[PDB]
RNA sequence: UAGGUAGUAGGUUUAUUAAGAGUUAAACCUAGCCAACGAUCCAUAAUCGAUAAUGAAAGUUAGAACGAUCACGUUGACUCUGAAAUAUAGUCAAUAUCUAUAAGAUACAGCAGUGAGGAAUAUUGGACAAUGAUCGAAAGAUUGAUCCAGUUACUUAUUAGGAUGAUAUAUAUAUAUAUAUAAAUUGAUUAAAAAUAAAAUCCAUAAAUAAUUAAAAUAAUGAUAUUAAUUACCAUAUAUUUAUAUGGAUAUAUAUAUAUUUUAAUAGUCCUGACUAAUAUUUGUGCCAGCAGUCGCGGUAACACAAAGAGGGCG
């Protein structure tokens, strides 16, 4: 109870709340610029300096961060049927009914993320 | 229910006095324990009406706050819900007729609505 | 282990079951316990009328 | 809501009888009247005096009954001839050896 | 130093001296039927002040130190007696001043050793009316009604509600005889409220105290400085007395279910956002502790939150 | 709770809250409470004892301290007196729904106000209650049925025997006064053994009619035309935090009871020493 | 004293023995010290006060060290802005609490 | 426990791996690495929180309960399948019981329960109705997870009755009613009380007795369950929960005039020399018997032992 203050007199925890979209988008503009911007040396640096060299095995920098592109991961997990007209029996239907609605709800969650952020 | 991911109820309180805790869960992680996230609660005991409220025809109602966008999002990526909880779903206006089952499946008194 | 065994008179054998507690005989040296006298073969005190709980003393019951 | 008596079980009795799980031995607690049975419900059941198990199964069968779903016997579990998973080890080398 | 004291008079009353073996009376006992003066055939104990109800709005409070203990008054002329040597009352040789000449204040003191308790005065129910009258037909603000009247917003507002609902009971004609006689006796025992009195008007300005200003600050500005309560309040990172004064005088998707023929009971959907929602996992359990929290229902129904 | 034993003794000159005649004459003769000539300890043990009994002798000690509040409240009028700060350290009893019911003067008592709670007599916003411990927030209403806030108030209902002894003794006096009279209606009690009509028809004085001394409506629960309590008027203190109508037997929680600086609004029978002192022991449980 | 109730500032003061500490205290909170403290408060006007004693606590020294504390250890704001040359203010008294 | 370390510290390569690495295996080099800011070695211990306790707080304590993490499922090693296992699987060995006596089977740290150990910790319960889980296309099957009840003051909470109440007779539009005889408990003879305490009196309410009807769950399914709750002779029909009017229920006088189930109350335990709240006193013992957290008390006047009276806490 004493520990409690810290999180505003909540006693019990939440899990964590999952992150939609699980990398940087390519629309967060500001976040791409804040990457590719020369890297700093000297005291405050992070990479290696160019006269130095890295351990043999290793790579020298950092991996590269992967955008999402927001309109190609939703045509990947959620592409639209080719074969849009084929469609008879009733358990079918509702399959397809259920897939319809997934993909609206998760296409909408997805979009929604990047206007969000 | 089938899946790996799957959104059910948590039992919550005391004895004789049920709440229940919507989340998405593991199949095989326990039943009350920590989840993937809460998306809401769940009162089965509806809200008790007055004597004149009965007389006057006021229906009882059964809270239930829940986050739609995220629970929709939950649907999307396919975590299956449970018996109770498609059924909650489906009251509440996000899921379709489509996961109505053969028991399941009556003239409507009362329509459903968005309000604030 | 020493034990102090209160109350006026007491019921105590070379081979009695009796259970120890913490307290100490203040005036008799290198005695740190007293025997819990209600319990075991170690009887409740007789006509004991107050603090009766303290030794093993059951209530009279008129 | 009363449904009618169908032809190939048109009595109380022949319900139970289709129905099973030792439901007979059962027409003295409530005699052969359709009606009766459809309307009467758990409590009324209980206090009759029949099983926990029973009056839930033959509640069961009425509403499938209503909605004209086929009923039958279907049977309850059976553990295996040899034993319950866990006892199968042991139990079928012994009767390997008693053979 | 403390003995265990029994609780006799401070002031002076007959003790017992010798008495008949068989009657076991006690100083106590003599004392409180000292007080009392004798009973009658009815049960009543007339020659007691305390025991007839003033019809005065003049409350007939306790004043043991002003008369010192003799509280036997004659019931007609209200005139003060005493026990003497024979057993018989009568009027007392000295005259007491210190209840001759009382004052505003202590008249409405209810116990002699708390004078910070005093009795709130009634509205007379003309006043009451005209106020229920002005907030409802005339339609004036609560506020404005508080200001000309004198009475504080809550209590006015309360007022207007007891007001509808003694209507509502004599439309229906629940006030019986004895409850308005009851109600004209309280009313006859309490002092009644006038709004032209000054003294007697209710304080309009009384904002609760916060935690931020009971911890004393100080500041050492420039000697010709200024510094006002409005860069008090700054300081303290408060909004100013005079606004919050000002403030005591005067969204989100909720879904229903769909209600067929059979089903009992509707589904209120409120939405909520995650991380905010459910009931938390490895909570402090507050049941076997003595600050469990016990609510209660719709119904008054006693409950465990 | 804690059971009611010897709560109005006089060797113990215990104020508590009721309009008892013994709890008055208490109240009386007490004058303070002595805290001279005592150890700090001593001091707040009596104040624990003086000021406990009227503030919640129901109460369970440890349940006490459990609802104790060390925060008390306050109202800057800001606009002289000094604010009684520690009067407040029973203010938190006063939104209780048995001492508001008290303080309405709805019950002769808290004990007995306690008992018509648990009986379902009070409502609070309509809904009934059988709970004591319910606490009111500001705006509540709460109603008492008006038979017993009307019981509380009035005289004891006489037994028959009693009033019609009572009535006898009344006749013999007029029969004297109207010889007196003269100078310048009898009824034989051990026949008339428990005929309340025939007593009745018997009956004929000036001030009453017929009915005997203490039934006129032998069905209402209190005394006849209804008359005041014995000793009301010392008691009848009317309260700041609640607004009344004793007409309907309503009453409006409008504040939780708060100091002034003139004033505090918990009433109460002691000085302002004995509630610091109180404060004092409660804030450590005596330690 | 501050208000006609408490001591002006956090006072900490050795008499002999004792190391007396007294802190001021909000209105309300009301007297919170060892015994002999609280007794001379009492008569002395002072109703809010915190406080503790270190090192001895001899009650005739403590008597002492505390009326001595009061007297000496204790300055005034109105003493202290003459000192100074400075405005002294109490924030709380300007706001009207 | 003061020196420890020799795959040890680092370099170069090859295998193995999804993948880094003296992680293993192999090969060849350099002489390192850690340590008195505690190495190596030994002992003890499952770890933790937005959990519990305590404090003014910094902290300290617990790690039962709720939850998160680990490890184990009699002991040790290895193998197989597999994304992931030294798997509660299989293999072999170890310990100890079973028969069926066999390149056998079992191992209650799953639920009940037993014996033991111990100061000390429950039913060989009911139900799958709910919430989950596995199988099944479904029908519905299983579920000692789970939900319910049982035992246990271990904890918490609510109730566990209020108002009036110091005598008994007899006599005789007012009202301080007043006399007289009798009685009156343990103390005590006055600030020595016990005692408004009892008993009486007025008023309910619980429980009971009848009637009714939820909710946990609905398509249907209720273990809990003589369910919670409500009404008091039931129903309908007006108004604003109360009030009145109808319909029928009922029973005596002579269809309609007064009624309408019943009804209580019951607390221990510690203490009263000071610290420590407890002044009404008395008896027994006599440095004994005994008391005692601490200082102490008991040698005839014991407020301390053992009791009666009275009192003070908590309940
Ligand atoms: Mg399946
Ligand atoms: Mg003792
Ligand atoms: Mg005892
Ligand atoms: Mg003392
Ligand atoms: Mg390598
Ligand atoms: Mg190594
Ligand atoms: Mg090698
Ligand atoms: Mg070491
Ligand atoms: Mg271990
Ligand atoms: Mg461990
Ligand atoms: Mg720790
Ligand atoms: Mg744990
Ligand atoms: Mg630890
Ligand atoms: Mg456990
Ligand atoms: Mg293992
Ligand atoms: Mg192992
Ligand atoms: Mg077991
Ligand atoms: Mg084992
Ligand atoms: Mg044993
Ligand atoms: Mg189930
Ligand atoms: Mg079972
Ligand atoms: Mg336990
Ligand atoms: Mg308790
Ligand atoms: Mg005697
Ligand atoms: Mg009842
Ligand atoms: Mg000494
Ligand atoms: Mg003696
Ligand atoms: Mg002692
Ligand atoms: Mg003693
Ligand atoms: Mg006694």
């Amino acid at each position: 109870g004493k520990g409690a203050a810290k999180y505003g007199f909540k006693s019990g925890v939440f899990p964590t709340t999952r992150s939609i979209l699980k990398s940087p988008t390519t629309k967060q503009t500001d976040i791409i610029n804040k990457v590719k911007s020369p890297k700093p040396k000297g005291v405050l640096g992070i990479g290696y300096a160019k006269g130095v060299k890295h351990p043999k095995g290793s790579h020298r920098l950092s991996p590269k961060v992967n955008f999402i592109d927001v309109d190609n991961l939703i045509a990947k997990t959620v592409a639209e049927p080719q074969s849009i007209k084929s469609s008879n029996g009733s358990a079918q239907k509702v399959r397809l009914q259920k897939a319809e609605l997934r993909r609206k709800f998760l296409i909408e969650a997805f979009r929604k993320e990047e206007a969000r952020l | 229910t089938c899946g790996l991911v799957r959104i059910r109820l948590a039992r919550f309180g005391r004895k004789n006095s049920p709440v229940y805790n919507i989340v998405v869960a593991n199949s095989r992680k326990a039943r009350d324990a920590k989840p993937i996230e809460v998306l809401g609660t769940y009162v089965p005991v509806p809200s008790p009406v007055t004597k004149r409220e009965l007389k006057r025809g006021v229906v009882p109602i059964k809270d239930v706050k829940l986050d739609f966008d995220r629970t929709k999002y939950w649907i999307g990526v396919g975590a299956q819900p449970s018996e109770t909880v498609t059924k909650l779903l489906r009251k509440a206006g996000i899921l379709n007729d489509a996961w109505a089952t053969s028991k399941n499946s009556r003239k409507v008194v009362f329509e459903r609505m968005e309000t604030l | 282990v020493s034990a102090y065994i209160p109350g006026e008179g007491h019921d105590a054998q070379e081979h009695s079951i009796v259970y120890v507690r913490g307290g100490r005989c203040q005036d008799l040296p290198g005695v740190k316990y007293h025997v819990i006298r209600g319990a075991g073969d170690l009887s409740g005190v007789v006509n004991r009328i107050s603090s009766r709980s303290k030794y093993g003393a059951k209530k009279p019951s008129k | 809501t009363i449904p009618k008596p169908s032809d190939q079980v048109p009595d109380v009795d022949a319900f139970l009888n289709k129905i099973g799980r030792n439901c007979n031995e059962l027409k003295d607690t409530f005699e052969n009247n359709w009606n009766n049975l459809f309307q009467w419900d758990s409590k009324i059941l209980k206090e009759k005096g029949v099983n926990i198990q029973q009056r839930k199964y033959i509640l069961k069968q009425v509403h499938n009954y209503r909605n004209n779903r086929p009923i039958h016997e279907i049977k309850l579990g059976k553990k295996s001839f040899f034993g319950g998973e866990r006892k199968r080890k042991a139990f079928t080398a012994k009767w390997k050896a008693e053979n | 130093f403390s003995r265990r004291r029994i609780a006799y008079p401070f002031y002076p009353f007959k003790k017992l001296g010798r008495q008949h073996p068989k009657k076991h009376d006690t100083n106590l006992k003599t004392a409180m039927r000292q007080f009392l003066g004798p009973k009658n055939y009815k049960g009543e104990y007339v020659m007691n002040k305390y025991f007839t109800v003033p019809t005065n709005h003049v409350p007939n409070y306790i004043k043991p130190d002003l008369e010192r203990g003799q509280s036997l008054e004659h019931p007609v002329t209200k005139k003060p007696l005493q026990l003497r040597y024979d057993g018989t009352l009568g009027p007392p040789p000295v005259e007491n001043k210190r209840l001759q000449n009382i004052f505003k204040d202590r008249l409405l003191q209810p116990f002699p050793s708390n004078p910070h308790c005093k009795t709130n005065y009634v509205l007379s129910p003309q006043l009451k009316q005209s106020i229920f009258e002005e907030i409802t037909v005339e339609g004036l603000s609560a506020q404005q009604v508080s200001q000309k009247y004198g009475l504080k917003i809550p209590r006015v507002e309360a007022i207007v509600k007891l007001v509808s609902v003694e209507n509502s009971w004599n439309r229906r004609n629940r006030v019986s005889s004895d409850l308005k006689t009851m109600d004209e006796t309280l009313y006859r025992m309490f002092p009644v409220f006038d709004s032209d009195a000054s003294f007697k008007r209710e304080n309009l300005s009384e904002i609760p105290v916060p935690q931020k200003t009971l911890a004393s600050r100080f500041l050492t500005i420039a000697e010709s400085e200024p510094f006002g309560p409005v860069d008090a309040a700054h300081v303290l990172e408060l909004e100013p007395a005079v606004e919050t004064l000002r403030n005591l005088s005067t969204n989100t998707k909720v879904i229903y279910g769909e209600l067929v023929e059979g089903e009992r009971s509707q589904y209120k959907f409120t939405n909520a956002k995650v991380g905010k929602v459910g009931y938390r996992y490895g909570s402090g359990n507050r049941d076997n502790k003595k600050d469990r929290r016990i609510g209660f229902n719709k119904l008054g129904q006693m409950v465990y939150i | 709770p804690r059971k009611a034993n010897l709560l109005k003794s006089l060797a113990r000159g215990r104020v508590r809250t009721s309009f008892n005649k013994y709890n008055l004459f208490n109240l009386y003769k007490k004058g303070g409470v002595d805290l001279k000539s005592k150890s700090l300890y001593q001091q707040k043990w009596t104040a624990k004892q003086e000021t406990r009994a009227y503030h919640g002798e129901h109460l369970t000690e440890k349940r006490w301290q459990t609802v104790f509040k060390p925060k008390l409240d306050s109202v800057a009028q800001l606009d002289i007196k000094e604010t009684p700060f520690l009067l407040q350290t029973f203010a938190v009893l006063e939104k209780r729904l048995d001492f508001a019911l008290f303080r309405a003067m709805f019950a002769s008592s808290v004990r007995q106000a306690r008992q018509f709670i648990l009986h379902g007599n009070v409502r609070v916003n309509g809904v009934k209650i059988k709970h004591p411990s319910y606490t009111l927030k500001p705006g509540d209403m709460f109603s008492v049925k008006p038979d017993k806030v009307l019981e509380a108030l009035g005289a004891k209902k006489p037994s028959f025997q009693e009033a019609l002894k009572i009535d006898k003794t009344q006749i013999v006096l007029w029969n004297k006064y109207v010889k007196e009279a003269k100078t310048e209606d009898p009824i034989k009690l051990s026949e008339l053994e428990g005929d309340e009509p025939k007593a009745r028809k018997l009956i004929n004085l000036p001030w009453q009619k017929n009915y005997v001394y203490g039934r006129q409506d032998p069905k209402k629960p209190f005394f006849t035309p209804w008359k005041p309590r014995p000793f009301l008027s010392p008691f009848a203190i009317l309260p700041h935090h609640l607004e009344i109508s004793f007409k309907t037997c309503h009453a409006v929680y409008l504040r939780d009871p708060v100091a002034r600086p003139g004033q505090s609004e918990v009433i109460s029978p002691f000085d302002v020493p004995v509630h610091e002192r109180a404060y004092m022991y409660y804030l450590r449980n005596g330690k | 004293r501050y208000e006609n109730r408490t001591i002006y500032g956090d006072i900490d003061f050795r008499y002999h023995g004792v190391k007396l500490h007294l802190r001021s205290a909000k209105p309300g909170f009301g007297l919170r010290v060892n015994h002999v403290i609280f007794e001379i408060c009492e008569c002395a006007g002072i109703k809010d006060l915190s406080g503790k004693v270190y090192k001895s606590r001899n009650d005739m020294n403590i008597a002492k060290g505390t009326i001595e504390a009061f007297t000496k250890a204790q300055k005034t704001l109105d003493e202290v802005a003459l000192g100074r040359g400075k405005k002294l203010v109490d924030v709380r008294k300007v706001y009207y609490s």
